[PDB]
């Protein structure tokens, strides 16, 4: 079980860690968070109180190396850092654990849920969508830019999902402009998972990542991603089943965790009711239409 | 963005454009059949692609064969438009390409959208206008070119004949719009005032009669009356 040690909490901040979050009061005895589970991705994540714009956070994997945050108040934010020295570290994480400094990861055994939502997302693949490469861990924000929203400004502070745009010339075969337009399996099977995702799990990774990012940060660039991914699988006249069935408990376990209130901000009516309603898959995705139909009936 | 009353002169400029109707691409007599069911029998259509400054209307005729064997023809009906929008944009020299085609419909727009991918420059388009382009086949010569095809066949057409020897653009397409809102509203009475006066011919080479540019005044008002006729008739006011 890792642990994330904090310097110090210099500023009021609500502070998350997973599907958790925490008030944490100026100057308040706060040490960091320990027994975060070893084998899923974590994202740390934070919304000041006296600034509640900019959530902005970082994405980690404990297996990588020893990452502690550290109020910095020249940028007014806090950041992740890696600590090299091994013993410096397991010094500092002893420290605060004997003092009780610490958070608990609050994992109730029988609870699923961060598997459900992260089962597909891998740091390295994070790491390709969020450029920084000297760090091990990537910073994401609520105002970060998509690749594709920066096409219709930084590049280097920019979220690279893959471009998925259904009137392109990618999405659409020459001579095959209505059977590609009204049936996406070519675009799905060919040009996405054979050509770029290689395989359905890279494809869920970032479907999953965009999610999160999305939740999280309110990040609107990524609500796009997560839709467009969707709207591509459901849209397909041929997609594996095993595709569908896994595509089907990724949702439930993604609109299971949205918090009720920000359904309104967070979900596509259009998307949700042609993928439900009209789609090729309009009758694949039982579990999911059930979670819609009984928590979101407004929206459809 | 959208063609409207507020943008009208942009069809009178030196930017080409076209104007696409794709309203009689598929058309049906439905009937009885023997058991007492319902079918249709397609008869040939047309793509009625008009550049409104030139009056060049490319009148590509859609034969019954196009559709054998194939479902769901109001959506294909679509695609072949655009299929063959995109094929007469190809086949034009470049500088006589298009940098704006208007669909009088907006279900054409992601069809068309989608054929026109290798023509990113060319502007896609929706008006708001309500446009009679419907009645092209209430134009003779124009039916008669689409009932009798064997074949897929383009014909090429001057729809304002020699008018721009005297009138502008504008008040040719005004005409033109006029000529076919009467039609599309009265057949039989639009076509009467047309050929009501014998000594007045369509010479072989033109759609509509050789009227003077008094006859024209004359015409013009006869078809605004039908216009206002059959409208305190649809609605008794």
């Amino acid at each position: 079980m890792n642990t994330v040690p904090f310097t110090s909490a210099p500023i009021e901040v609500t502070i998350g860690i997973d599907q958790y979050s925490f008030n944490v009061k100026e100057n308040q005895p706060f040490h960091g968070i320990k027994d975060i589970p070893i084998g899923h991705v974590h994202v740390i994540h934070f919304q000041h109180a006296d600034n509640s714009s900019m959530r902005y956070g970082y994405w980690f994997d404990c297996r990588m190396g020893n990452f502690y945050i550290q109020y910095d108040p020249k940028d007014g934010l806090y950041k992740m850092m890696e600590e090299r020295d091994g013993a410096k570290f397991e010094n500092i994480v002893h420290n605060f654990k004997e003092r009780q400094m610490m958070v608990s990861y609050p994992k109730i055994d029988e609870d699923d849920t961060w598997y459900n939502l992260t089962e597909f997302v891998q740091m390295d693949k994070i790491r390709k969508i969020v450029r920084k490469d000297e760090n091990q861990f990537s910073y994401v924000d609520s105002s970060m830019t998509t690749v594709q929203e920066n096409e219709l400004s930084d590049p280097a502070h920019s979220l690279n999902y893959t471009v998925i745009n259904f009137k392109s010339r990618e999405a659409i075969r020459p001579g095959h402009e209505m059977e590609d337009f009204l049936d996406k399996s070519y675009y799905l099977n060919t040009v996405m998972l054979q050509g770029i995702f290689k395989n359905s799990s890279n494809y869920f990774g970032e479907l999953q990542f965009a999610f999160l990012n999305a939740m999280f940060f309110g990040n609107y660039g990524s609500s796009l991603q997560w839709h467009a991914m969707i709207e591509l699988i459901c849209s397909s006249a041929t997609v594996p089943k095993h595709m569908l069935d896994k595509l089907d408990e990724i949702l439930y376990y993604q609109i299971k965790t949205l918090p009720e209130q920000y359904s309104d901000i967070l979900l596509n009516e259009r998307v949700w009711n042609i993928c439900l309603y009209s789609s090729f898959q309009k009758n694949s995705l039982h579990n999911t239409e059930k979670i819609m139909e009984n928590k979101y009936p407004e929206l459809l | 963005g959208a063609m409207n009353s507020s943008n009208y002169a942009e069809l009178f400029n030196n930017d080409i454009k076209l104007f696409v109707d794709d309203t009689n691409v598929y058309r049906v007599t439905v009937h009885k059949t023997f058991e007492g069911n319902v079918a249709t029998k397609a008869i040939n259509g047309c793509i009625f692609t008009l550049n409104p400054k030139t009056g060049h209307l490319f009148l590509k005729i859609i034969h019954t064969s196009v559709w054998a064997g194939q479902k769901r023809l109001s959506q294909l009906a679509k695609w072949k438009t655009a299929e063959e929008v995109s094929a007469l944009v190809r086949s034009l020299p470049k500088e006589e390409q298009p940098k704006q085609i208007i669909v009088t419909r907006k279900a054409m727009l992601d069809p068309l959208e989608v054929h026109m991918l290798d023509f990113p420059n060319i502007a896609i388009r929706p008006t708001e206008l309500r446009l009679p382009f419907s009645a092209a086949m209430s134009i003779d010569k124009l039916s008669d070119v689409v009932m009798k095809a064997t074949e897929p066949q383009m014909v090429l057409f001057n729809i304002y004949d020699d008018w721009l020897d005297r009138i502008s653009s504008y008040t040719a397409f005004s005409r033109l719009t006029l000529l076919l809102r009467a039609l599309k509203t009265n057949e039989e009475s639009a076509k009467m005032i047309l050929l009501s006066d014998p000594t007045i011919t369509i010479k072989s080479y033109h759609l509509w009669p050789s009227f003077t540019d008094e006859q024209w005044i004359t015409i013009e008002s006869q078809m605004r009356d039908l216009i206002l006729t059959e409208y305190g008739r649809k609605y008794n006011v």
